[PDB]
RNA sequence: UUGACCUCAAAUCAGGUAGGACUACGCGCUGAACAAUAAGCGCAGGAAAAGAAAAUAACCAUGAUUCCCUCAGUAACGGUGAAGCGGGAAAAGCUCAAAUUUGAAAUCUGGCAACAUUUCUUUUGUUGUCCGAGUUGUAAUUUCAAGAAGCUGCUUUGAGUGUAGACGAUCGGUCUAAGUUCCUUGGAACAGGACGUCAGAGAGGGUGAGAACCCCGUCUUUGGUCGAUUGGAUAUGCCAUAUAAAGCGCUUUCGAAGAGUCGAGUUGUUUGCAGCUCUAAAUGGGUGGUCAUCUAAAGCUAAAUAUUGGCGAGAGACCGAUAGCGAACAAGUAGAGUGAUCGAAAGAUGAAAAGAACUUUGAAAAGAGAGUUAAAUA
RNA sequence: UUUCAAUGGCCCGUCUUGAAACACGGACCAAGGAGUCUAGCAUCUAUGCGAGUGUUUGGGUGAUGAAAACCCAUCCGCGAA
RNA sequence: AGAGCAUAGCUGUUGGGACCCGAAAGAUGGUGAACCAUCUAGUAGCUGGUUC
RNA sequence: GCAGAUCUUGGUGGAAGUAGC
RNA sequence: AAAACUUUCAGCAACGGAUCUCUUGGCUCUCGCAUCGAUGAAGAACGCAGCGAAAUGCGAUACGUAAUGUGAAUUGCAGAAGAAUCAUCGAAUCUUUGAACGCACUGCGCCUUUGGGACCAAAGGCAUGCCUGUUUGAGUGUCAUU
């Protein structure tokens, strides 16, 4: 249509193409070499935080998370840590 | 005659007697691009000519811009 | 099936694609098959066709009949073989055309930079 | 047709002289290809048009290397012996004094950073 | 003047795949940072309980945590927001106190100097 | 006088930077029809603008900005037409001016010298010295969320330079399964029957008709492998100018806060904004309901958002040569117009050119024999 | 099918006018060519649920197109008074 | 002793370029009274046409 | 989904071997 | 009444380019990314091929060179046999013009340097505004100053 692009499609130069395009692929994981082993490549963030015993958000989840299977006086208190539930949490 | 080759536009459109080519607003700096004129844009505009350099950036950004010799 | 987006499933795109390819694009275009036992040999399937290559043609009129590639004419994606020819009007040959991928190569020419080709290709002599 | 690599192993002087000479046979080409020629040496001027191209990007690029040593960091330097990447970048701001910190800002990032904390 | 939302499934998935990207740089830490429970400043919503913006500086004081440091930690600050009511301090600080019961601090090393 | 300091100039004095182009998105000025509308003008970026309350609200109060949904076609106005609230996306906070470092301008550009450093002999720095800038105020310090100063007793720490590996990001090469077996029609088998094979590959295209198995690919690849170029972390070597610098704490000592601005009368523009006339204050000033909230006249700032342009990419219940672009082609091309501008028509021999030798008639053009082809009813 | 024989039948469309008269438009053939797309409202019918009702702002998710499908958190709209 | 809400269709109606074609425009900005380009899908009770 | 729109585009006749040159 | 002429129908040949089939084109939506110019951009003109009609490509290093690859073709011919109307691409080259830059706009110069074989030629630069700095001088300065 344009006259910038229509002069190099009828010129004899190859087009600058880039095969970019890597659709459904996520974002490999760097940072802290432990989880990085333990995550699994294909798993969404929030599945893979949860299987690592980590929580992806503190806050409320603002959605329906997902059922794969039919799942069956105080100011000086302080909070004695929380367990890991997860060898991965223990590394 | 009342219109001259305009050493700029390369059209003739050049008055003699107004001196200023009517094609492109010469011997102004900043041309004659009037919105209106459409058609006037898509015949006079980059790719209309061979952008020799332009043509140069767009294949040097890929690397980077970068320069030295390969090892 | 196709997964990747960095392929494209469309006649018109692949069609200009097949078209608008150079010469060196057009050189893996042009491939040929290898005779069953030299296949074997070298354990690799096919390989583009190069001057001086004896092949058998396998489709068409001129089915059966051997020789070698005189020149291999690339902006028409053609093999000229020799002896392989046509009667004109004016009783000279104008020598026909095949494509590389009906014919079937039976003695390579051997260069060195095929013997790199074929060892690249997990091959050996 | 001459190869590159054995034409840089010499000195300026004689590059320059199978220059000159190179240009005569390319005129007599000229002269016996505009009075009648063949098509043999109608790809000789080629050829001898493509090889003065080599023999003066063989000196040219030897013109250059001499600058860059003779002017191997110095404070200033041709314009043309600088970069040419695009003039927006040009006028950027350099990737160290982009970098630059009050030391306010310093004494804040050392004392208080970012840290590598999880949840369970 | 019309805006059509085609790219509606585009621009979901785009922020899907933006999410990601933070968390691969972020490994350990969520993607996400802790919100405190506030109360909507109307007649209409008084009685129900949100999320605010960050930690006023009475919330941050009396969970035990500095305001400069929680910064860092992931827990923001409110200038603005205050704390009228005790059941409002009282609903953030045990928010806080239950995060840092969760949290697992890497240790950052720190330039010794040969004298002092 | 000398000579300082101030101004005034010049120089091919060194180092620089500005212009024009693009304009889909963006920020301004300005503008008539038929409406911050086209236009006109001005200025930019990969986003722009906006932005950490002189913001709401009357609540159990919320808490920078931006976009989306609702609030809502509602209030208000007189059909025009919102904003809090709420729910989502995203989130990050900050720097100055107003303080005497006064027990020491502690700050900085430029010349020169070496040391380095590189997307890089093309980049970007440091050290040393000299000169300037600067006391009509450059650093540290502090920004109202506070904070300064004295005190206390706990907790803290690099704007270095390598090496090594792991991880990522971008460019490049590379590794990659199986019929062209028999029979029939055809010019051609890619077809029809028969017998098989592969399949993480039966997408698509080519190939002389519909090819998973002849060719390119495709799948494995959400990857092996080999290179380079970088990014944030880890590990560890060396160097640390720390006599230093922070956070929390306690205060018998302190706490600066942006003026031809706000505000008023008045006049234009479209409520704000603009001109003119005047022109302020210090628990003050703005705004809301004697109260609540906020803290203007200085500054920056990511992401969420826009995108009829540019660099590429993937598709489509889209058009199929009077259509779809004005252009499937020599397309803004021929051509028209002094000129600004305007502007078309035009796709298909065949598998292969095998494009019709040759003989003959004709000045030729062409015709008739004749040839090629599956077919010249190509 | 062409033709002939006997009986017949004023040019079509529009507009005009009760009607015509008319005045228009029509040299012929091919192709192109005109209640469409959308927001709002009301009605009728069909379907799902029914004092309820509505997933698609968004989030979760979807390895074989992943712009589909599938799933539900906080509101909200319209009803119910 | 509530009968709606949501989706799809049909017909109707109101806007939007609004079944198609046709009235001098006007305005902005340009070119050498003239002319050009856009705003523009400016305006119609009317005219002609509106397909098995 | 066409027979009309002094409809758009292309093609083609009578007029006509006429006006004529 | 036959011919001629006029008319219908059929055969055949022209004419025309609909229909049908496709299709290196258009349109539409989504997606990724950030990149022009005083280091001369966009644009224009003139050139350039062993021969090009347009068309692209290219700049006197001209349908490009260097470098990295691939490994034998270009193809209407020519043409060589690291070939290639090839790819990649970090090095040089990049005509006259154009914001366009010595004045002018064809010409006319200036300055410096290089040299020729004092003068001339070539090369280099010689556009304005503004910013930081250096040198030079001047003001009717303010002083300073015995
Ligand atoms: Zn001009």
């Amino acid at each position: 249509a344009n006259p910038r692009q229509r002069n190099k499609q009828r010129s004899g130069k190859p087009r600058l193409t880039r095969r970019n395009a890597n659709k459904k692929a996520k974002a490999k994981i760097y940072g802290n070499f432990v989880i990085q082993q333990n995550w699994d490549k294909h798993a969404t963030l929030r599945q893979n935080y949860a299987r690592l015993g980590l929580l992806a958000t503190p806050n409320y989840v603002t959605g329906g998370v997902e059922k794969l299977y039919p799942d069956p006086d105080v100011l000086d208190k302080e909070i004695s840590i929380a367990p890991a539930k997860t060898e991965v949490v223990r590394q | 005659k009342s219109h001259t080759i305009c050493r700029r536009c390369g059209k003739r459109s050049f008055h003699i007697q107004k001196s200023t080519c009517a094609c492109c607003g010469y011997p102004a700096a900043k041309t004659r691009s009037y919105n209106w004129g459409a058609k006037a844009k898509r015949r006079r505009t980059t790719g209309t000519g061979r952008m020799s350099y332009l043509k140069k950036v767009h294949r040097s950004f890929k690397n980077g811009f970068r320069s030295g010799k390969p090892a | 099936m196709k997964f990747s987006r960095d392929v494209t499933s469309s006649r018109r795109k692949q069609r200009k694609a097949h078209f608008g390819a150079p010469s060196s694009v057009r050189r893996v275009l042009m491939s040929a098959p290898l005779s069953k036992e030299l296949r074997e040999q070298y354990k690799i399937r096919s390989l583009p066709v190069r001057r001086d290559d004896q092949i058998t043609v396998i489709r068409g009129s001129n089915k059966g009949r051997e020789g070698k590639i005189t020149s291999v004419y690339r902006k028409k994606f053609l093999l000229l073989i020799e002896r392989v020819t046509r009667e004109k009007a004016n009783g000279a040959s104008a020598p026909v055309g095949i494509d590389a991928s009906k014919v079937v190569i039976t003695k390579l020419h051997l260069d060195k930079d095929r013997k790199d080709l074929i060892v690249r290709k997990g091959g050996k002599v | 047709a001459l190869k590159t690599f054995e034409l840089r192993k010499q000195s300026q002087e004689n590059l320059a002289e199978q220059l000159q000479e190179l240009r005569q046979e390319l005129a007599s080409l000229r002269v016996q290809k505009i009075a009648g020629g063949s098509g043999s040496k109608l790809s000789k001027i080629k050829t001898t048009r493509k090889d003065i191209a080599r023999i003066l990007t063989v000196i040219n690029e030897s013109n250059r290397l001499a600058a860059r040593e003779a002017y191997k960091n110095k404070k200033y330097i041709p314009l043309d012996l600088r970069q040419k990447k695009t003039r927006a970048i040009r006028r950027a701001l350099t990737p160290y004094e982009q970098s630059r910190k009050t030391l306010k800002q310093i004494k804040k990032e050392r004392y208080f950073p970012l840290r590598k904390y999880a949840l369970k | 003047y019309v805006k059509t939302w085609f790219n509606q499934p585009g621009r979901k998935l785009r922020r899907r795949q933006a999410r990601q990207t933070k968390a691969a740089k972020i490994a350990p830490r969520p993607v996400e940072a802790i919100r405190p429970a506030v109360k909507p400043p109307t007649i209409r919503y008084n009685m129900k309980v949100r999320a605010g913006r960050g930690f006023t500086l009475e919330e941050l004081k009396a969970a035990g945590v500095s305001r400069r440091v929680a910064s860092t930690i992931g827990i923001p600050v409110d200038h603005r927001r205050r704390n009228r009511s005790e059941e409002s301090l009282q609903r953030n600080v045990e928010r806080i106190k239950v995060y840092l019961a969760h949290l697992i601090v890497f240790p950052r090393k720190a330039g010794q100097p040969k004298k002092g």
